[PDB]
RNA sequence: GUGUAGUGGCGAGCGAAAGCGGAACAGGCCAAACUUAUCAUUAGAUAGGGGUUGUAGGGCUUGCAAUGUGGACUUGAAAACGAUAGAAGAAGCUGUUGGAAAGCAGCGCGCAAAAGGGUGAUAGCCCCGUAUUUGAAAUUGUUUUCAUACCUAGCGAGAUCCCUGAGUAGCUCGGAAAACGUUAUUUUGAGUGAAUCUGCCCAGACCAUUGGGUAAGCCUAAAUACUAAUUAGUGACCGAUAGCGAAACAGUACCGUGAGGGAAAGGUGAAAAGAACCCAGAGAUGGGAGUGAAAUAGAUUCUGAAACCAUAUGCCUACAACGUGUCAGAGCACAUUAAUGUGUGAUGGCGUGCGUUUUGAAGUAUGAGCCGGCGAGUUAUGAUAGCAAGCGUUAGUUAACCAGGAGAUGGGGAGCUGUAGCGAAAGCGAGUUUUAAAAGAGCGUUUGUUUGUUAUUAUAGACCCGAAACGGGUUGAGCUAGUC
RNA sequence: AGGGGUGAAAUUCCAAUCGAAAUCCGUGAUAGCUGGUUCUCGUCGAAAUAGCUUUAAGGCUAGCGUGAGAUCACAAAUAAG
RNA sequence: UUGUGGUAGACGAGCGUUGUAUUGGAGUUGAAGUCAAAGCGUGAGCAUUGGUGGAUCCAAUACAAGUGAGAAUGCCGGCA
RNA sequence: AAAUCCAGGUACGGGUGAAGACACCCGUUAGGCGCAACGGGACGGAAAGACCCCGUGAAGCUUUACUGUAGCUUAAUAUUG
């Protein structure tokens, strides 16, 4: 039984050529080169789906900062006056989305005064 | 069965291939070398080969042949530890072939072996004996008539 | 495939493998070695585990 | 299946994809297993003990 | 038998002969003595009878009894079975989607014929056919019967009667087929060169004994190998980059002065029904009309995707250091295989390809212009090891071969491994070799077999592609060198 | 007429090719030397050392991974003496 | 509870294509191929739908492989 | 019309890196796209480096290297008295 073998070919070749939709120049049509363009393609998402879990922690900190400054004291102060008194895990994110229900940030600014 | 349910049990092993797929658990040089030697076609050099050192069959000296052009002298063997198992007496050519023990027509002296004692008197006709085994045959009021 | 009769002259079988064989250092120049090197050698032998692959397909 | 290998019966079922007609030496393991259906001489049982 | 005996710088390697089991099977014919006739009867030559040799035979002198067994075989008479042309040869309508029914649905019909092909879709009953029964003016083949021509036959007795294959065989000098690399065996280029049954040769140097056979003459059917041809059939063989290089006016077109090397391409549509005629244009042609179910089936003629190149909706870009993608991300225009949806991505973070070879890759080493198709782990025979299966305590097991559907299987036990091994061997034996040793040491102290399958390996080119090469056979002096 | 021809000799020429033509066959010559060796997934996972080698870009044996089985504690490692 | 980086490499578990053996099914009410679509798995892959097309395919189990293409300064065919 | 061509929208200084960067790091400069020139680089294009070295490679040639051998020469022998 000679063996003639043509739909896997054209199947595979689709499959990966829709997966790199959108790409500059003729690297949306070679099979070739659009393979080696979704490896890398991946590879980024791969690595950016940590680095983007550590930007936003990076803007993350970098907000609170921002509305910390502005009552004379000290991000890391806050950060201190958190954890060994006051005991508070509360979330960073949470914070940061506190400035925009205004002032209410503030009660827990406040409140770590005993 | 029926056949559109033929079932086995554990044949139908793993394929290996030395010439399909990069990533598949067998590589583009599956088995043979990494561009070495064995890897190149009509690999593998004959075995007795050591690699340039004298060869092992070479190296040992040579066995004798004191009886030259000739083959050894058969014979068939009767050991005393399985005749007893097989049920007949007065064990002769003329009664062999009737059990199938020995071929139909086969012209060869009859050895008789054995150290093993026996219960059931049995009658011999051979053409040589052992000292003990003719020793324990008489023991168990057997009797052997050694031919010639 | 034909059995390498250069082989079949130097070795001999035994029952459950152990293939046996004659010690080399024994036709020439006996002064140079001890009289107990000679009754040493003059035993016969048998080869180790690692050639044993090499030897059985071979035979 | 049938141990007298009759012409009556021979002459006939030539012309159905269904039914043949074959002796005892004949059929094979294959075969008797794929009429879905038996039809056994009354001689075969006694040939058929004989070779177990 | 057997990878046995052996042969080998004892290396790669090479590999019998018996015997056994099968296929088929059958032995005959000349010279020689003896004799007849003829040859300038000197013939030594010509032509007739006689015998075909080992359980030695034949010729000679002399008896008995055949009238037949038979084919490597001459012709005549017939017969059967083929071969080369043909004939007979069963069975249906109705509705349905439909361009068309044969498909589909309801009720029927025949098969010694339900192989196959065609018919506006896949038809048993529409057509040719097919199983079976038949048919040969003429030619031809095989076999059968009878008659006929040539060749052929058993058992005795005597007898130191005669004959039984000449440059023959051995021997020497060099070779060669033999499994042997030269050793009996065989064969011969140079020489040497006997006997006559009281013989000669043979049984791997030779002699003797023993046993076996009659060279130096000739002939032979079947059983074995092959298929360019004809007939019929088959295919877990191919389907236009495949299949023989040749599905088409292929060894053609072409490349060569010649040996030779040697291409590519097939498909409208059921039926040409191949487009009357009109408009533009000179025309090709296109748009129409018309046939057609379909003209996006239109002569470029089945299906029509890729690199490619154009036109278009929506969005974005002209302050931008860019392997051009990824994660967040406003705005914009749409709404889906309803899915925390789709296209586009102003802006921020990160961000030096894919393979191969490499101590080491983005490389200032390499491999690819893209695209589509082709493009390498198999096969035969054996070995090893796992797994699985059947058989099992005298186990197991078939090969070739015969039987059939080109089938498993049936018969076919020839052999194979296992059952005892050890020893170089003679031989011995649960022991065996070493030895004075029964001391010790090595080996042994019954522990399967036949397959399926898997992996490795052995000989075959044995994963694929790649050379300068070697040898043998042909064609070239029209270019050129020389000569006439 | 090609392991040949010719050669006022240069390794010139012998059909643009000559340290020995073109072509066909043995021939699918061999190549320890390049490059390629196409389906995916699950588990474990090196070496670039020693010896030998008409061997040094190779091969063989040992060690190093892995599959099956045994030893489970008298065997192997960690801390201490 | 212990772990799950990974080439050379050992080893286990699977998909796909062609054909065949049966058992069921689809098909001029429209198969395959192919175009595109915002589907479903761990993967080779497997669905659904509209247009193109007018004759073959699909599902489950087995068996046999000219069998799965990114490269070989490739080769054929076309095209920047 | 051609060789080439991994896909390209293709900057410079200092440094870094398989050791001389269009992309890497830090800074600097620069509107998108033509056209005519001019050749510095892209270790540019074209030759699987001619050189060296390796291969248990090829070919040719050489001699008091090996084994042979055509031819030449001597001897026994047949042709042979």
């Amino acid at each position: 039984m000679r063996i003639k073998g043509g739909k896997q070919t054209r199947v595979r070749r689709k499959k990966w050529l829709k997966q790199a939709s959108g790409s500059f120049g003729t690297r949306h049509a070679s099979y070739k080169v659009a393979k080696q363009t979704v490896i890398q393609a991946a590879k980024y998402a791969y690595r950016d789906r940590r680095n983007k879990k550590r930007d936003f922690r990076s803007l993350w900190i970098l907000r609170l900062n921002a509305a910390l400054r502005e009552q004379g004291m000290t991000y890391s102060v806050f950060i201190n006056l958190l954890k060994k008194h006051n005991i508070e895990i509360n979330r960073k994110v949470l914070s940061e989305l506190a400035i925009k229900e205004p002032s209410k940030f503030n009660l827990i600014v406040q409140k770590v005064k005993s | 069965l029926n056949q559109l349910k033929s079932v086995p049990k554990a044949r139908n092993h793993k394929t290996k291939t030395l010439g399909r797929g990069h990533g598949s658990g067998l590589g583009k040089t599956s088995g043979r070398g990494q561009k070495g030697q064995k890897a190149r076609k009509s690999g593998l050099t004959r075995p007795g080969f050591e690699g340039g050192q004298t060869p092992l069959y070479r190296r040992l000296p040579k066995f004798g042949n004191a009886r030259k052009g000739f083959l050894k002298q058969e014979w068939v063997v009767l050991n005393l530890n399985k005749i007893a198992k097989l049920k007949l007496d007065k064990i002769n050519r003329a009664s062999l072939i009737e059990k199938q023990v020995i071929s139909a027509k086969s012209q060869l002296p009859i050895k008789l072996i054995g150290h093993t004692k026996l219960e059931k008197p049995l009658h011999f006709e051979v053409h040589k004996v052992s000292k003990q085994a003719l020793k324990a045959v008489e023991n168990a009021n057997g009797s052997v008539k050694l031919l010639e | 495939m034909k059995v390498k009769s250069a082989a079949k002259k130097r070795f001999k079988l035994t029952k459950s493998g152990q293939i046996k064989r004659k010690h080399a250092y024994t036709s020439h120049l006996a002064p140079h070695k001890t009289t107990k090197q000679k009754r040493h050698l003059r035993k016969q032998g048998t080869v180790s585990a690692s050639d044993f692959k090499r030897i059985g397909n071979l035979i | 299946v049938v141990n007298t290998l009759n012409t009556n019966l021979e002459q006939s079922t030539s012309n159905i994809k269904n039914v043949q007609v074959k002796h005892l030496d004949k059929v094979s393991v294959r075969d008797l297993m794929l009429a879905n259906a038996l039809l056994v001489e009354k001689e075969v049982l006694k040939a058929l003990e004989g070779k177990f």
